[PDB]
């Protein structure tokens, strides 16, 4: 029963895509896209993508 | 219908070159197409590319997660 309440600086997780098994936070949100801007510490760098509510988890 | 896009960023164009490249040879033998790379405008001595990657397959993201960038790019990676 995953939360759809994201918001700024609030950290997420990635089950979906090569993303998938990865956490991060979301800098921006797009309600009005359904799309949550959230970036993934990957090679030891923020990776900024976008995620759809069902394509990453509330951490 | 989805694409991945890229952004490469560097200030070492050496380096940006070689992780495009790698990137390129990555979706390539991954039976995914590319498009561009492109080189835009350097901006405050950053030298920039951009990159697409269409019809990627499961092989081709796990290809670019298997990838090992090197240290001092930075890579904005989006799927949709």
């Amino acid at each position: 029963r995953p939360k759809t309440l994201f918001e700024p600086g609030e950290m997420v997780r990635v089950n979906d895509g090569p993303f998938a098994d990865f956490n991060g936070v979301v800098e921006e949100v797009d309600y009005e896209k359904s799309r949550l801007k959230v970036s993934v510490s990957i090679f030891g760098r923020a990776t900024p993508v976008e995620l759809d509510f069902s394509q990453v988890e509330k951490a | 219908n989805q694409r991945i896009r890229i952004r490469l960023k560097a200030f070492d164009h050496r380096l940006i070159d070689q992780a495009t490249a790698e990137i390129v040879e990555t979706a390539k033998r991954t039976g995914a197409q590319v498009r561009g790379p492109i080189p835009l405008p350097t901006r405050s001595r950053t030298h920039l590319r951009l990159v697409d990657i269409v019809e990627p397959t499961e092989k081709t993201v796990d290809a670019l997660m298997r990838l090992d960038l090197a240290a001092g790019v930075d890579v904005q990676i989006s799927l949709g």
